[PDB]
């Protein structure tokens, strides 16, 4: 622990917990949001016999416990789950006491007030925190990149959310989230490769096929004409070494998973592409700003490491809107610590104590007052 | 056995669908009455209304006249 | 296979049960809610139609005042 | 079919399509204005695999459509959409040829006279009507209600439309549209609920919540002593019962979701409420018959089956407008049928056959023919 009592930063995105001190350029324990829990009862002895497991110990112990997700699509399932989870990340990943430091913390766009109100009210008993921030995790990202002007996809493992803000400004109105993420990107791709002969159902083989989405896949450029070409293709065909040492080979699925999210009429959504939710949440906002949404627009979240979404971005954009303005993308390098980066950003300047949600507000007006004091 | 159970829930469901639907006849006569009651009445009070608002304009007219 | 077609006009009479019950008391309820209705209703006309006979007789007196 | 050659009524009210007979007291076939569409592919054969599906079919088969409006705010998306449901509403609910029977339309107020043209030229192309007549919707709630005097106040569900007529005559000049509708109050009402935990973006959850706003929804008498005493509000807060069987608890939303119109600073309008649009609709037009327009408001529309419109609106009217005269608003019940029998009020006199469009008018002067015998 630091001498000076810096504020905590944790960003608790849908997908990745990623934790650390004010005034740092980078969260020190970062982990995925899975939670193993034993699968069995306990008749042995001499070791282990611990419920939760969390952190890389679960990820050692996939195939033993029971994963679970206590979080999905923002929907909360049990908080005893967030309580040992954050006292892991305190104490046995952060070596931190939240007693002499004030947490910021980012929350997924729009979740519930009602939500709020609970997590807040937990936190405040259990914990003893000295004060409390939590802020939208798309300004977050806004501040990552630095310009007011822009509108932010975040695609977390949830929800994906397309949120405009000119100039600095939240515009709710525009704002849309999106059901398919990770989850559904999997799910997807099990089915698949299902029918190109391997089936499972359990966890360990979707991290391993979230895995190959981070390795191989590809966003195609035409979707039709690159499966008629990847009819055979033995150079375009691109194969994966399993754990195990089995030899993997997939070809158009590589660009046939991400294009879900494209074309969500493959398993059924009445909502169109992303880019389709994009394109309304402009025009639903005043007329004239709209080109500068178009050259200002911004993505973040993980999956933002694959490739091929800047170009299928960009030039889908161009064929709904007139292409007299050049429309390009901003996207920084390892941009899902970004919103963490921020936070820490909020920590640098000193008018941030000016809001800190102090014990004595909350014991005064209860977990209400959260409602006259973030907004 | 499988039999018996068939009828005996083919009886009671025959003689509860007679008690039902008579139930929905009369239910259905009385929504009818009572709709058509409705729809007069609210003609009624809106001529009850308008006529109050006569009334309203009138001793308006009086009371400026006697000033 | 006569069991079969027995239980085939059994599980006819169920749905038709259920559907009759929900439409009963959809009926029902619409028809004591109307029947409240009407009888708030002629009390709202007696009471303005009192008002408007009372407006009657001041705008008689007042017509007479004017003259 | 009637024996006499009476003409057909229909009001193809933007949310709403009601069609009958002449000389009829209520129409007698109608539906919403939603449009299904199969949401996949044919592979399997034996029943259904139908293209368009209108009407109370379609509403029991929400899930497996796509949901499309062919009309929104008065925009046209695509004529063959029209052509079907017109042939659906004549032949499979009205049972009747056009062919036999003219046909009395009233259209959105305002609405595009290039759109006139086109709808006027592709349904005589189309269709083999013997005449023709299309009116503003104003007019027939005013016949509706019967007094040449008053403000329509037109709430449909693409726009609301408020609209000065003085003894019988229209005032163009002091006509206004604005764009909030059924649907602002759904998406509205879909944000709030995904801040109270249920977050649904499919058309299924749209017809539920409109339901529930027909339902439960208020008109706060005062807005935020409202939410005040709505804090807990046991009583005051109020449930349904959704068809899964899921019991859906609501507070203050109940009357925070009709607010907005009152109050589009919510979700980011220029525009005042719509008193204020009645308002300076009132003072545009001479200052000495405004008191007359107090006095002689109308409010039509499906909308206004919902409770709190009345009070809400003589509050404020007498709030900015001076308090000596009495302000009284007139709505009939059942008043969005009211439309669709001054439509048949129109067919009862024998004066309305001299100004009928016949066929050969329009296939003299093509379309352009109406620009001088409507108005
Ligand atoms: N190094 C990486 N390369 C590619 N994809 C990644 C990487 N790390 C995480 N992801 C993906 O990001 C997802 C988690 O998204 P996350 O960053 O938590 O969203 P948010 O920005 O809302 O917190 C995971 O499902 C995973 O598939
Ligand atoms: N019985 C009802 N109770 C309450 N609201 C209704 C009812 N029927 C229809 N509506 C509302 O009316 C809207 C349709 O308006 P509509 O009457 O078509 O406007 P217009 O008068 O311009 O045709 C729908 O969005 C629906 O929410
Ligand atoms: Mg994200
Ligand atoms: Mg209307």
């Amino acid at each position: 622990d630091e001498d000076e009592t810096t504020a905590l930063v944790c960003d608790n995105g849908s997908g990745l917990v990623k934790a650390g001190f004010a005034g740092d350029d980078a969260p020190r324990a970062v982990f995925p949001s899975i939670v193993g829990r034993p699968r069995h009862q306990g008749v042995m002895v001499g070791m282990g016999q611990k419920d939760s497991y969390v952190g890389d110990e679960a990820q050692s112990k996939r195939g033993i416990l029971t994963l679970k997700y206590p979080i999905e699509h923002g929907i909360i399932t049990n908080w005893d789950d967030m309580e040992k989870i954050w006292h892991h990340t305190f104490y046995n990943e952060l070596r931190v006491a939240p007693e002499e430091h004030p947490t910021l913390l980012t929350e997924a766009p729009l979740n519930p007030k009602a939500n709020r109100e609970k997590m807040t009210q937990i936190m405040f008993e259990t914990f003893n925190v000295p004060a409390m921030y939590v802020a939208i995790q798309a300004v977050l990202s806004l501040y990552a990149s630095g310009r007011t002007t822009g509108i932010v996809l975040d695609s977390g493992d949830g929800v994906t959310h397309n949120v405009p803000i000119y100039e600095g400004y939240a515009l709710p109105h525009a704002i849309m989230r999106l059901d398919l993420a990770g989850r559904d990107l999997t799910d997807y791709l099990m089915k698949i490769l299902t029918e190109r002969g391997y089936s499972f159902v359990t966890t360990a083989e979707r991290e391993i096929v979230r895995d190959i989405k981070e390795k191989l896949c590809y966003v195609a450029l035409d979707f039709e004409n690159e499966m008629a070409t990847a009819a055979s293709s033995s150079s375009l065909e691109k194969s994966y070494e399993l754990p195990d040492g089995q030899v993997i080979t997939i070809g158009n699925e590589r660009f046939r998973c991400p294009e879900t999210l494209f074309q969500p009429s493959f398993i059924g959504m009445e909502s169109a592409g992303i880019h389709e939710t994009t394109y309304n949440s402009i025009m639903k906002c005043d007329i004239d700003i709209r080109k500068d949404l178009y050259a200002n627009n911004v993505m973040s979240g993980g999956t933002t490491m694959y490739p091929g979404i800047a170009d299928r971005m960009q030039k889908e954009i161009t064929a709904l809107a007139p292409s007299t303005m050049k429309i390009k993308i901003i996207a920084p390098p390892e941009r899902k610590y970004s919103v963490w980066i921020g936070g820490s950003i909020l920590a640098s300047l000193s008018t941030f104590q000016q809001m800190w949600i102090t014990k004595q507000e909350y014991d005064e007006a209860g977990p209400s007052i959260v409602h006259r004091k973030c907004f | 056995k499988k039999l018996k159970g068939t009828e005996d829930e083919l009886d009671k469901y025959s003689e509860a669908l007679k008690d039902a639907q008579e139930k929905l006849e009369l239910a259905e006569k009385k929504a009818t009455d009572a709709e058509a009651d409705v729809a007069s009445l609210n003609r009624r009070i809106q001529l009850v209304e308008e006529e109050l608002d006569r009334a309203q304009e009138r001793l308006a007219t009086a009371l400026q006249k006697l000033e």
